């Protein structure tokens, strides 16, 4: 699994070009627009 | 008596007569014969007043036969007085001139079927190269749209976590959102089982998405008119071509 | 006199053995048998020989470590006890010491024999028998597919009936929980039973391990349901299940056998 | 998985012809039968104990 | 009169025998054994019989190494002590004269032509040769083992060292998140955060699918640190591992082909 | 006066024997052949030699398993009873770099003319003989089996009772939970270790990963147990397994080359490796 | 995988010995010596203190 | 995964050398830390809130 | 036909043996040889032959050291390997 | 063909070996050896022939167990490997 | 060339054998020696020969059971290998 | 420096060993024994000896078959592996 059947070890393995940025610039506006429709549907719930 | 090899070697028992013991013996098919069979009958026991094995033509066969050559047929097993009927489980010359001239004609049809394979694995890669063109962008659109799902997955991942992260830190507390908190949880484990008996298959991850990328591919592949009937035809072709010319190598 | 003539591919030595006066002939191999195996076969044969020699024709003794071949090529002298034989039938009528001219005759020699001997219809013949076979096993199995394919449609019926009514179970279990424990009902006091039910769920995981000897997937069970709904069924239509993977395991080696036969590599 | 060891290109992933129906059409009445299910049980449990 | 009838593919030999009026029968395969092997049995089955031999229609010996079948063509004369008995086994050869020749005189050709230029000698000077080769490339790999070594020892104690940082981040968790329900808060505090704890660990189990085209399995994001680690040392050591690869694979195709060369079923070499 | 002379691509030397006062020669084979069987044949030829010895003219002996084309190039000498020869071999020239374009392949297509004919009674032989050594092997497996059915009667009854034992471990933490929360104690102060249970076990079968490289799956952890069972019992019994493993491998080998043989004696069609 | 490359049939899987009344009687034993000894630890430490 | 393909039996695998000792003298010391790291943590924040 | 018959003081029997269809004929020292050695006498002459005995009385198998001073008063009936000769001395 | 002459009070046989074609003398003593030593000293001075025997009465075979003398005093036939000589002793 | 010398009436005979040339001498109990224990002593010290033969009356072979008491009356060929020594003993 | 001993009617021979330094004697019944069990005897006797020989007469060489009793009638070389006993045996 890190040798091949010929003893030869394996190529590099791939990697996503700039890419840990990528997943963390994604989940904070996610995660504060899940939090905007909390408060925006709980004022409605409280009041209907 | 009986034969039975499934153990591998054929089982024989035979009792000699006003005995009480069933004696059983092992006897190889490759490297015995019938002379040390009753050598290894004859030192056991005491009656070897008389021991012969007649064919069913009432001949005595030679005792230094094989014993793959003695029960492909029946004999008749003698001692001293008793008869005992065995049932045991029951162009040359052209094929080698073939060969001999086949022999001959081969370093002619090779070179013969070198260059006729060298033309049509150069035909088909003249062939593919107008579906190419086509197929690696449908191919990019599908790759697009499949990444636009991933990241989106990962879009309700992470507002789930803010629904229940505002409400159960500001305004409605733990012990009366905790029972929806475990039916998310529970509605995730049905819909884990709806998509395996929707769509016949595991639940994970690295399949999901080449799943979707085969269905954002086949609604691509249609609606700009890639005939991929050609195209899964010459890739076939050209690959069967080529483990054809690796083995005309050596 | 001593004589050698080529019988049956083989060259065979006739001899003149000195006891009882009578003649001998021994048929040789060439490529594997040395000149010391020839002259042990002679003092078998006869053992009141005590002097027997093999000599090239200019003195020397041809020792006992070289083979026929490289001995047939030139003439020689036997010398049994005491007579001499100088034997020179080998008669090695090739004169070329070329490469090509004496190749050249191989395929005379083969494309005559190839004429003669009737053989490309012998081949022709051998590609018709193995469809023969063929067609024998395709019509064995093709009436009682009838009956398999009526066991598979009653099968697959029977496990599209478990896992819809599993998929039904999870569905009431959802709910009988979802009508009590909001409104009709407590909830602290529907928190424990949701937690033992969750972890019944991972006991009867384990006991499925324990009495089936393999790990719980989704299509890792419903293959094992299906085959066990197979077998049971198929003990009451009674086809003989055993004859029909005997059946497939010889077509399915003929049918390779046709494709490794027709390979347009070589000429077959 | 996408592509085959020779290049080609894999067929279309059969679905089951009326697909989401069938789950959104077993998880609702026996949805619904679990809601019966639980008040017609409570109404003899919570009277005799 | 001695008879010979074939069954089963085989011959089978009835021979009437002098130390007792009786008749025997032999059989014996004609492609393993030969005359002396014949009359060795018969030498072995009576005691009486001290002379045996086989003659041809013509005076002459048949010898004590001709193959059976290469004497079941013509008939045949036995002779047993005094006695002369004549056996003629059925002519079955299915082969004419000229269609017997002819592939004689291929048969002979060919073996002058294999002795006259010592093909057998050519044919051992390759497995020579390639039994050099292999040899002067599992050398040419001797340097390069030490320097793999390293590098490999190395990345293998890095990664020991991720995977025990592993468990002591475990660890550290499992001991904060137990003091703080018991002693210096209680659980109606710390309640959620144990549940977003696992739920943030099940969004970062998906970002890191994510990232890197593959599942969190624990071996399969082992092997993928560990390689990882070996090529960012490797470019740092400076060795052209291509040269290693390149080489190590030709070593596994180069040895492969001498054993399918050395095959004890498919004869190449003596 | 000892010559050597190349006859048909062949060394042949000519050498002097004492007993009978004639010459007799010897056809070397260059590749396959070494010095210390040389002199082995030149003892067989001739049982007057007491002693026979050759070496270098300037070291002290050429030594056994010295191939001949190391030998056959300096002017060396030879050694017989009492007497003393010292011979010169000849010069070898070489055409091969324009003439044998056609000799290499004359060769190689010769060797395959014979191949042709020669296998169809090598098959047979090979198979007959590869038939009485797989029975050969099986008559000695079948007393070594005894033991090993001795011990795998008990290691696996040790991994079906700790199987069970799991089991029953699983059932009782079961149990004193449920009488320890709808009896006894509240289930509000029984949470947090309900939690941290299974804490615990998500860390456990992480510090199996971490001893033995493995993932913990169920058949993959009572097929660890049952090998380590097994190599313990085996020391128990003292029972030898290295010839045991050998002799299951020396038969599969038989099986295989009996599957490669079932096709040129009854399909005839070529052979694969 | 049912069917193999020969397109012929797997053989049949087999139950065990009557497993489903043994797993059914070995969770149950088990489980009351657990709600005993769980008995026994909660008067014990309320004897012990 | 018992036997080989041969029927050949597959070796012992290995076992780690003072493995159930490394364990835990890397659990109860980050036990410990984590019990530390965080008894210093509350105090902290009710001193500075 | 098995006969005995007095020549230089000494009886010379006839005996056919199977193995080659034709006599042989003995020389017996009746004082020296008993009957062990004329039993060794046909074992070793014909090595076709495998089970002989004597029968004088006409019941039992006599003992394999009486001389043949000791024997030739009576007839003695000579088995060889199915067959059976009656003999009778000369007197 | 083969001759026997007296030779110092011992008789010398003649005979021609088949192997090489020579003759070869046999100086026996009558009196210590049978016939069965001598018909050991063809077969061991030439190993080619295979079987010899000696017709006394010129119809039957002699047992190896007779004395030489007894062979001497009247004439016989030896018979080697297929030849049968005819030979004659005299007194 | 073979020297036969009556040494106190022992005969010693001198033999060159042929694998290493010197001589080599024998000595001989006349009575309880024969024409077989010399040729195995000349076969038994010397290995390098395998044929050896004597010819007393120039035609015909001496057998393996002649004592030399009645062989040293005449003179006698004695071949080695392919050598023929005519040796003429003391009378 | 070789000096024999007859002691109760046979030879008794002492050899300077010339490896391992000491004089050593046997026992020799030279019917079962001969000059060839005698130098079997100084290779087993002194195992640091390789090389041994015996030349009689003064010229030439004694088989491995010849008596010491019968070869008391001259002296000999008893000559081990670089050295020389130029002895005469006691009468
Ligand atoms: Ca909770």
């Amino acid at each position: 699994v890190i040798v091949t059947r010929s003893g030869a070890i394996l190529p590099k393995p791939v990697k996503m070009s700039f890419g840990l940025l990528r997943v963390f610039s994604i989940v904070i506006p996610f995660l504060y627009v899940g939090t905007l429709i909390s408060k925006n549907f709980a004022a409605l719930l409280e009041e209907h | 008596v009986t034969v039975v090899y499934q153990n591998g070697l054929p089982v024989i028992s035979v009792r000699l007569p006003s005995r009480r013991e069933r004696c059983q013996f092992t006897l190889k098919p490759i490297s015995d014969s019938v002379g040390v069979f009753l050598r290894q009958l004859q030192e056991e026991d005491r009656g070897i007043d008389r021991v012969a094995i007649y064919s069913p033509d009432g001949v005595r066969v030679a005792a230094s036969t094989g014993i793959d050559l003695l029960l492909l047929d029946d004999f008749k097993l003698v001692i001293n007085d008793l008869t005992y009927h065995v049932r045991p489980p029951k162009n040359d010359v052209k094929t080698l001139v073939q060969q001999l001239y086949t022999t001959l004609c081969i370093e002619q049809h090779q070179l013969n079927k070198e260059r006729e394979l060298i033309e049509r694995l150069e035909d088909l890669k003249e062939q593919l190269a107008p579906l190419e063109k086509v197929r690696i962008e449908i191919s990019r659109k599908a790759e697009k749209r499949t990444t636009l799902v991933l990241w989106g997955g990962l879009a309700y991942m992470a507002t789930q976590f803010g629904i229940l992260a505002r409400l159960t830190w500001w305004e409605y507390s733990w012990d009366i959102m905790e029972p929806v908190t475990y039916f998310i949880t529970y509605g995730s484990a049905m819909a884990m089982y709806a998509y395996f008996v929707m769509t016949r298959q595991e639940y994970v991850y690295p399949e999901a998405r080449d799943r979707q990328y085969l269905l954002f591919f086949h609604k691509g592949a249609k609606k700009s008119r890639f005939d991929l009937e050609k195209y899964n035809q010459l890739k076939d072709a050209i690959a069967q071509a080529e483990m054809d010319l690796k083995r005309l190598r050596d």
